[PDB]
RNA sequence: GUUAAUUCCGAUAACGAACGAGACUCUGGCAUGCUAACUAGUUACGCGACCCCGGUCGGCGUAACUUCUUAGAGGGACAAGUGGCGUUCAGCCACCCGAGAUUGAGCAAUAACAGGUCUGUGAUGCCCUUAGAUGUCCGGGGCUGCACGCGCGCUACACUGACUGGCUCAGCGUGUGCCUACCCUACGCCGGCAGGCGCGGGUAACCCGUUGAACCCCAUUCGUGAUGGGGAUCGGGGAUUGCAAUUAUUCCCCAUGAACGAGGAAUUCCCAGUAAGUGCGGGUCAUAAGCUUGCGUUGAUUAAGUCCCUGCCCUUUGUACACA
């Protein structure tokens, strides 16, 4: 009944079309539903020596990554969970379907 | 000797090696015909007093 | 009509320190003499019934925030740890003194080991910490 | 070169010249009862304490660093 | 009866200060705790001076109570002491008309512009070859 | 060398490309290393718009 | 009270060793060797004084009881692990030691090591850092 | 330094000869209106272009430019 | 899965798998004209494009 | 509400700002008037707001220096609420008003530059801040290693200076300075 | 002339342009207007506790809502307005209204250097070794060795201070690993301490955690004394990690208590939430920050200029150099 979906991603514009598509799925299908909540971005920061070796000026990268997830809520049952997640996903988009 | 108290009337331009010096022309507030050039320390804007000690003496003009 | 909150904490702690005193049922410890209260002291306290005054901030403590362990009063009691050349770092306080602290207060009726862990301030314990308040403020005013 | 040596306690003189000349003077700081009378900081701030508690001395504000004491009024 | 309730924020650094105004007589807290010893206490006046600018008539008609959280002390004490000035005049806005606010706003902004508009400087980041956001390491020539 | 990268370049630019550019670095030409260019057309070096408008290989 | 009372010793010889009295009593004990401010704290707390006293200001039946807890410091309920010479290397019992035997229990100690010729006794020997300090830069001072 | 490049200056200038009916001296109109005529991709650029057609739209009611 | 791996080193090994996968296919393919993977995982399907030139070799 | 006074005791009004050069680079009375020097800051944006700064905070301000004490600003509060108390115990009369008489008094008109020396005038602004500067330059190293404290050397320098007594570090290194540029002109 | 700028204006045999700069991307700020939220909260409501109707509660449950929290779409500032200075040009200065009237980084290029890395590589030519091995393993040692000189830093020389109690505040983060053997920790007992033994939470806005961080603030003790500053050196003991600590891995307790009294010649960095003080995360990590990379807090003096010194750049000039 209160299935819950998460969507984990690292690109912004994916994962908010996947969101919207999703809850125009449960629209069409006329659900009540739980708004796309913003989970805090993690920023996985590595600092790294740009040289090989050890001589320069001590210069220093900031590569980073970002992981965005945006979580959501539906009252249906499972057969309806399968329909609507089984279709429509971008390929970068990770999915985690909890039943609880 | 008296000091004397005298208005900017208009500023000239920085001077000194640095440049740390503003050469600045200025009017005695008694007698506000009679103005002339003066290099002055610090930071200065047009319209204030400026507390001479002599009068007489006069700065290069650049 | 007046509450622990509505007065300063700054001599609250010095008259419920005063309270314990003069109530004398909390059974100090043998060590507390001998004793230094962290690794990041130099010396033992000046005041020698400091554990009393301990006793009362462990109470303030724990009624202005419940559910403190042992590990948590010696985050609230912690400082500086001067290491001489290496530069200072933050270090938490002893944990025998709390434990003794929180043993003893709850061997007199204020506080109580209660469920998801911790020390809950009962009822008798508000009842004594606020009628000293209020003695504050009478006292002050 | 200089050194003071101070006294920890009072020389009856000492004592007797803190209860003519101290509540005589327009500032009373430890520091300058210390600095004309030759005695420890320390000293300085328990005979002004008890000076205070003999009633003599007004304290005008006091802190952690310095207390300040002034003599009282002539009116 | 009406809810005259208004949430107001008001920042500093990084502190951030809550205020909530409903209807009622004169008291304002802190954290549950008035204003007359938080500590640094140093600082009294910096608490005060809104209430000393407006007189208590203004607040006698309103009870304050606010939420801080975030930063350091001073910056907790400038929030509140913006947050209590903008609750007042968001109030003041909201239910009664708004010649008492211009007044209280002209009163405020000739004493000090802080009081309702918030500081916008934060922490600036610390760049590599550097101790700080600035200063570099020691250069050593030969 | 020579004849490798203009061909590149001619059917590259014929591919039709806003510009291209192939550096060729090494012992080529005797012992000593040494690098040859060959560029043509527009070129973006600054800025993110070298992340969507050249790929580099 | 704040008066300087009779029979204020300005100078106390205790252990063979002066005794600056006109100091506080916690740090006027601190020029004995082998005892510091923590273990004079404790002495002054095991003798019933009230710490605010100078050193010239009190007795001397207490200051003997002091010098007494000095000495004997398990016998006046003071731990184990406070003391200088814990589980000694000969006799095997713990004891504070104290400014002629400290001195001497340590070149006991440093007698040992050169006797038994071990790695320690010969950096003490050879007069250079003893605990795996790096020498190449530092210590230059008193090694000419 | 508050400096119009190149840009801005050509694409302001161009603009103004093309559509000078359409323009005023109220930056908030004619931003909007830049921004119906041209794609400018870059708010911040449609925001300098517009500033400099201000100012030199002040400058031909006023006089001739060059 | 009762692994149970964390988002952060998730996205990690991913990005190792793609990175190993990338130069693994770049040894093996250089003679077709390999430019790249693109890997549409599904939840129990795993298709893996390569993008290359001579897709008959 | 009217009344603004300083901490709780003392009126910016009955002040006498006496040589009208430093009118408006003095910040005392009626627009300036605070109840603590401890402000937000915003005074060192620009150039010229730092003289609409009050002139207690800038007090404030340039004492403290020399590393250990960067930045305790609550501290130096202290330190010139004390500074306070004791002069208006000794002079009975306003503090912020020997205070002024302190800075017009330790403020040196003329000094010397490289144009050997040249003698050039000062700004007023320029002279606000060297006078502020050297007396609490006086206060601190005569209250270094001292059993006096600094919260009374500030007080009795601010009496000093603002008699010209010459026992002030300020006043003395004043007409040190006027004595150079004397000199060299 | 002007600008941060070959940035523009303007003279003008040039006119139209491209790369660089700038624009762009990430970031800080501002929205009581939008989107949303039991992994964030608020306000009410009802119980519960306590104090004398009311006050407090991070004590407990639910009706609205999104101000605070989170993060998406938008918007928002451009020298736009005013007044001067300036062909009235480019632009500069001041001020109003204003969240801001220069936030900070990333990317960065015709070219060069015989600058560094063959010790990052299953990137690599050539040479050398290749079985008594320069391959590889195992055991021990060294990389720390100390008459000296130099460089990066930490602690300090104290009273603006130290000590001991008291009060009260953060933001970055990280956290159970393919091989791979090692995670962050609450809470409860023992012990002074380092620590030890128990059951629990956490693959994380869910648990540590409301990260009760320091400096700071309040109250004692000290008293110008190499003193309670300073904590080097050194002795004795007690714990943890690891297969193993001796040349002391680290941590703890007691004692010992050195120079150091503000540093010559010389010299480093920096202008606004900046310097400086202060602590906290990350990397390295079995043990682990006197380092580096990030984060917050407390938070200034001075300056809004110049070519004087040191750098480099442009123009002109000279050349018998052009592998310059
Ligand atoms: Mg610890
Ligand atoms: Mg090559
Ligand atoms: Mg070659
Ligand atoms: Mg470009
Ligand atoms: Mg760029
Ligand atoms: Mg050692
Ligand atoms: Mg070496
Ligand atoms: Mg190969
Ligand atoms: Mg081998
Ligand atoms: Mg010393
Ligand atoms: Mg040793
Ligand atoms: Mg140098
Ligand atoms: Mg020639």
């Amino acid at each position: 009944h209160r299935i819950r979906i998460t969507l984990t991603s690292r690109n912004v514009k994916s994962l908010e079309k996947v969101c919207a598509d999703l809850i125009r799925g449960a629209k069409e299908k006329n659900l009540k539903v739980k708004g796309p909540v913003r989970m805090p971005t993690k920023t996985l920061r590595i600092t790294t020596r740009k040289t090989p070796c050890g001589e320069g000026s001590k210069t220093w990268d900031r590569f980073q990554m970002r992981i965005h997830k945006r979580l959501i809520d539906l009252h249906s049952p499972s057969e309806i969970v399968k329909q609507i997640t089984s279709i429509s996903i971008e390929p970068g988009v990770e999915v985690e379907v909890t039943i609880a | 000797q008296p000091i004397k108290l005298a208005r900017v009337t208009k500023v000239l331009g920085r001077t000194g090696s640095q440049g740390q010096c503003t050469q600045v022309r200025v009017e005695f507030m008694d007698d506000t015909s009679r103005s002339i050039i003066r290099n002055v320390k610090g930071p200065v804007r047009e319209g204030d007093v400026l507390t001479l000690l002599e009068s007489e003496r006069e700065a290069r003009r650049l | 009509g007046v509450t622990v909150k509505d007065v300063n904490q700054q001599e609250f702690v010095r008259a419920l320190a005063a309270f314990l005193k003069k109530s004398g049922k909390l059974k100090v410890p043998e060590w507390v003499d001998t004793v230094k209260l962290a690794k990041h002291k130099e010396l033992a306290p000046y005041d020698e019934n400091w554990f009393y005054t301990r006793a009362a901030s462990t109470a303030r403590h724990l009624y202005l925030r419940g559910g403190a362990g042992v590990g948590s009063m010696t985050k609230i009691y912690g400082g500086r740890q001067r290491n001489g050349v290496m530069p200072s770092h933050f270090s938490r306080g002893s944990k025998s003194v709390a434990r003794r602290v929180l043993q003893a207060l709850e061997g007199l009726k204020m506080v109580e080991k209660d469920q998801d862990g911790g020390r809950k301030l009962t009822p008798q314990g508000q009842r004594d910490l606020d009628r000293i308040a209020g003695q504050v403020a009478a006292a002050k005013k | 070169r200089d050194k003071l040596n101070n006294l920890v306690l009072f020389d009856k003189a000492t004592y007797d010249k803190l209860c003519k000349e101290v509540p005589n003077y327009k500032l009373i700081t430890p520091a300058v009862v210390s600095e004309r009378l030759k005695i420890r900081g320390s000293l300085a701030r328990a005979a002004l304490q008890e000076l205070l508690s003999k009633g003599l001395i007004k304290l005008v504000s006091k802190h952690r660093a310095q207390v300040i004491y002034t003599r009282n009024t002539k009116g | 009866g009406p809810l005259q309730s208004v949430q107001v924020f008001g920042r500093k650094k990084t502190a951030t200060a809550v205020a909530h105004c409903k209807r009622g007589n004169g008291l304002i807290k802190v954290n549950g705790r008035p204003l007359e010893m938080i500590e640094p206490r140093t600082l009294q006046y910096k608490l005060l001076e809104p209430v000393l600018l407006l007189g208590k008539e203004r607040f006698a008609g309103v009870d304050i109570r606010v939420r801080v959280k975030g930063g350091g002390h001073v910056a907790q004490i400038y929030a509140i002491r913006q947050s209590i000035s903008k609750a007042l005049v968001a109030y003041y806005q909201k239910y009664v008309d708004e010649a008492s606010k211009k007044e209280i706003k002209d009163i405020l902004i000739q004493y000090d512009r802080t009081l309702l508009v918030a500081d916008p400087r934060r922490c600036e980041s610390k760049k590599f070859g550097g101790p700080g956001a600035r200063a570099r390491y020691q250069k050593s020539y030969r | 060398v020579r004849r490798a990268c203009y061909g590149v370049l001619r059917f590259i630019m014929e591919s039709g490309a806003k510009g291209c550019e192939v550096v060729v670095s090494g012992k080529l030409r005797g012992q000593r290393a040494k690098s040859m260019k060959f560029v043509d057309g527009l070129m973006i070096h600054s800025g993110d718009p070298v992340n969507y408008y050249v790929d580099t290989a | 009270s704040l008066v300087i009372p009779e029979k204020f010793q300005h100078i106390l010889r205790v252990l063979n060793t002066n005794i600056d009295g006109r100091r506080k009593i916690a740090f006027a004990i601190t020029a004995i060797k082998g005892v510091g401010r923590r273990y004079a704290h404790v002495v002054l707390r095991k003798a019933d004084i009230d710490l605010t006293k100078r050193a010239g200001e009190l007795t001397e039946d207490e200051v003997e009881r002091v010098i007494t807890i000095m000495q004997n410091p398990r016998q006046y309920k003071i731990p184990d692990w406070f003391l200088n010479r814990q589980k000694d290397v000969k006799d095997g019992k713990y004891s504070q030691v104290l400014a002629n035997g400290l001195d001497n229990k340590l070149r006991e100690d440093l007698e040992r090591l050169k006797k038994i010729r071990a790695h320690r006794g010969l950096r003490h020997f050879w007069g250079l850092r003893v605990r795996g300090q790096h020498t190449k830069t530092t210590g230059r001072r008193g090694r000419t | 330094g508050r400096v119009r490049t190149k840009t801005v200056k050509k694409a302001a200038r161009v603009i103004i000869e093309k559509y000078y009916t359409r323009l005023g001296n109220d930056f908030h109109t004619n931003k909007r209106v830049c921004e119906e005529i041209a794609i400018i991709p870059s708010k911040k650029l449609r925001n300098k272009i517009a500033g400099y057609v201000t100012h030199l739209m002040k400058r031909i009611q006023r006089g001739p430019v060059r | 899965m009762a692994v149970q791996i964390s988002k952060k080193r998730k996205f990690v090994a991913d990005g190792i798998f793609k990175a190993e996968l990338n130069e693994f296919l770049t040894r093996e393919l250089a003679e077709d004209g390999y430019s790249g993977v693109e890997v549409r995982v599904t939840p129990t399907r795993t298709e893996i494009i390569i993008l290359a030139t001579r897709t008959q070799n | 509400t009217p009344d603004i006074k300083l901490f709780g005791k003392w009126s910016t009004d009955d002040v006498q700002i006496n040589d009208i050069s430093l009118q408006d680079y003095i910040a005392v009375k009626e627009k300036y008037a605070k109840y603590l020097p401890h402000s937000a800051g915003r005074y060192a944006a620009k150039r010229f707001r730092k003289a609409q700064c009050p002139i207690v905070e800038r007090l404030t301000n340039s004492m403290m220096m020399h590393g250990r004490n960067n930045g305790k600003k609550l501290m130096t509060v202290r330190i010139v609420k004390h500074a306070f108390e004791i002069i208006h115990l000794l002079t009975g009369e306003n503090p912020l008003q020997v205070l002024v008489n302190a800075i017009i008094n330790s403020g040196p008109r003329e000094d010397s530059t490289r144009i050997r020396r040249q003698a050039v005038d000062v700004s007023p602004l320029r002279r606000v801040n060297q006078a502020i500067w050297l007396l609490c330059t006086g206060a601190r190293e005569a209250a270094f290693r001292n059993i006096k404290t600094i919260a009374e050397c500030l007080a009795d320098e601010l009496i000093n200076a603002a008699k010209g007594s010459s026992n002030s570090y300020a006043i003395k290194k004043k007409d040190e300075l006027e004595r150079v540029a004397k000199s060299n002109r």
